[PDB]
């Protein structure tokens, strides 16, 4: 009974978080009313990891919904699986964050953070053995970015010995709401560097490119982008939700994936990405899984080296052929895997496939090429900060320019740290 | 970090209050200074008119002196 507490904060965190619960509830046979209607005991074997069991054999997600505006959470409550969430787990304010990290982190979110921690405490007290927490949020806004990192710092203070995991959506000018997104992202990244054990870097630039270039969607929407995130989130949590031997819990995943404490930002990948009835072979899954076009971080893996890799295959397939194909990719491209971490690629297989697919593969890579993402944010940050542009939105909330300078230096140190192990 | 969080929000409160304080004080200084200036201009105007009245009394008094002779 290794429970995980889920938190979704802000517009992006709740919209993506809602889709995630919609996807995995279908995989576990849980209907919108919380009643189980599956046909396999494998669905309920690890059901308590994400779901609480209530009176009447009801499965209530262990999810806490946080926002500084009621708008998105009202849509979630009126959505397909809206009624499955615990009503007391809806914690929301009214002022909003205005896409401002300072408002979420220092002024508006500070007023609300204690009430969120009360719900976190209530959920944790009923856990037989709490693994830790997973947070879904964006780094470009105000609530998920500012208040989300405030929650992480306070949760770590109250639960220092638990694993902190995040799905963090990186901003991009291609899919952009405000010009201040590089400011909010840079401030949030330093918080993640210190206070998370695992962060899946989901880049809206990559999601847009996959929808446009690969899926042939001329005008991608957020719903189209979130479909890729839902599939990715389901894949990366497969080892947590189903019986298995590899990366079965958050801490064991962290031990396998994080060789250095600050370098814990992962590149996720998914296959297939089909724009559909054709069967996909095991060699095809492996090639697409490692292909840059299937990466969700918009970083070129060939520009860096893999520190560690986690691979998950879902469906009824030949595990012998899976081992052969996995060894084939490593042996044919060994230059992109660091030689000082032997056998850094670990492969898991799950029998239950995702909805609508016979075969699927999920990629989790700790590559030094993720520095390209942080360099991109750093360049956009500096372009404005050198002229102190748009800073008044933040100094008006009590922040000083020195805090921005330290955040800028912290991320450049992170970039330099990645470059250290790419040449070693 | 908790100490820094307290200092940021207290800094935002202090700057907002100081802005309100400066706005209130600047306006009160302007309204008082304007009131004194306008009253001074009206006082100068009335004083000149009173001096005209004093001149008129002198003129009329001067006529009575010559009428006696
Ligand atoms: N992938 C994805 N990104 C989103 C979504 N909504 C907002 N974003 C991104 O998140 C950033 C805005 O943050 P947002 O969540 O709206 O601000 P918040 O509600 O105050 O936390 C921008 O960079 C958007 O591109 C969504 O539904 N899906
Ligand atoms: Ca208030
Ligand atoms: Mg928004």
């Amino acid at each position: 009974m290794r429970e995980i507490v889920h938190i979704q904060a802000g517009q992006c965190g709740n919209q993506i978080g809602a889709k995630f619960w919609e996807v995995i509830s279908d995989e576990h046979g849980i209907d919108p009313t919380g009643s189980y209607h599956g046909d396999s005991d494998l669905q309920l074997e690890r059901i308590n990891v994400y779901y609480n069991e209530a009176t009447g054999n009801k499965y209530v997600p262990r999810a806490i919904l946080v926002d500084l505006e009621p708008g998105t959470m009202d849509s979630v409550r009126s959505g397909p699986f809206g009624q499955i969430f615990r009503p007391d787990n809806f914690v929301f304010g009214q002022s909003g964050a205005g896409n401002n990290w300072a408002k979420g982190h220092y002024t508006e979110g500070a007023e609300l953070v204690d009430s969120v921690l009360d719900v976190v405490r209530k959920e944790s007290e009923s856990c037989d053995c709490l693994q830790g927490f997973q947070l879904t949020h964006s780094l470009g806004g105000g609530t998920g970015s500012g208040m989300g990192t405030l929650l992480i710092s306070k949760i770590r203070e109250e639960y220092p010995d638990r694993i902190m995991n995040t799905f963090s959506v990186m901003p991009s000018p291609k899919v952009s709401d405000t010009v201040v997104e590089p400011y909010n992202a840079t401030l949030s990244v330093h918080q993640l560097v210190e206070n998370t054990d695992e962060t899946y870097c989901i880049d809206n630039e990559a999601l847009y490119d996959i929808c446009f270039r690969t899926l042939k969607l001329t005008t991608p929407t957020y719903g189209d982008l979130n479909h890729l995130v839902s599939a990715t989130m389901s894949g990366v949590t497969t080892c947590l939700r189903f019986p298995g031997q590899l990366n079965a819990d958050l801490r064991k995943l962290a031990v396998n994936m994080v060789p250095f404490p600050r370098l814990h930002f992962f590149m996720p990948g998914f296959a297939p990405l089909t724009s559909q009835y054709r069967a996909l072979t095991v060699p095809e899954l492996t090639q697409q899984m490692f292909d840059s076009k299937n990466m969700m971080a918009a970083c070129d893996p060939r520009h860096g080296r893999y520190l560690t890799v986690a691979a998950i295959f879902r469906g009824r397939m030949s595990m012998k052929e899976v081992d052969e194909q996995m060894l084939n990719v490593q042996n044919k491209n060994s230059s992109y895997f660091v030689e000082w971490i032997p056998n850094n690629v670990k492969t898991a297989v799950c029998d239950i496939p995702p909805r609508g697919l016979k075969m699927s593969a999920t990629f989790i890579g700790n590559s030094t090429a993720i520095q390209e993402l942080f360099k991109r944010i750093s360049e956009q940050f500096t372009a404005m900060f050198r002229r102190k542009a748009f800073l008044h939105w933040y100094t008006g909330e009590g922040m000083d320019e020195m805090e921005f300078t330290e955040a800028e230096s912290n991320m450049n140190d992170l970039v330099s740290e990645y470059q250290q192990y790419q040449d070693a | 970090k908790r100490e820094h969080e307290r200092e940021v929000i207290q800094k935002a409160i202090e700057e907002n209050n100081n802005f309100i304080k400066m706005a209130k004080e600047k306006l009160a200084q302007k309204m008082e200074s304007n009131k004194e200036n306008r009253e001074a201009h009206l006082a100068a105007m009335l004083e000149r008119l009173q001096e005209k009245d004093k001149h008129a009394e002198e003129v009329r008094k001067n006529k009575e002196l010559k009428e006696e002779a």
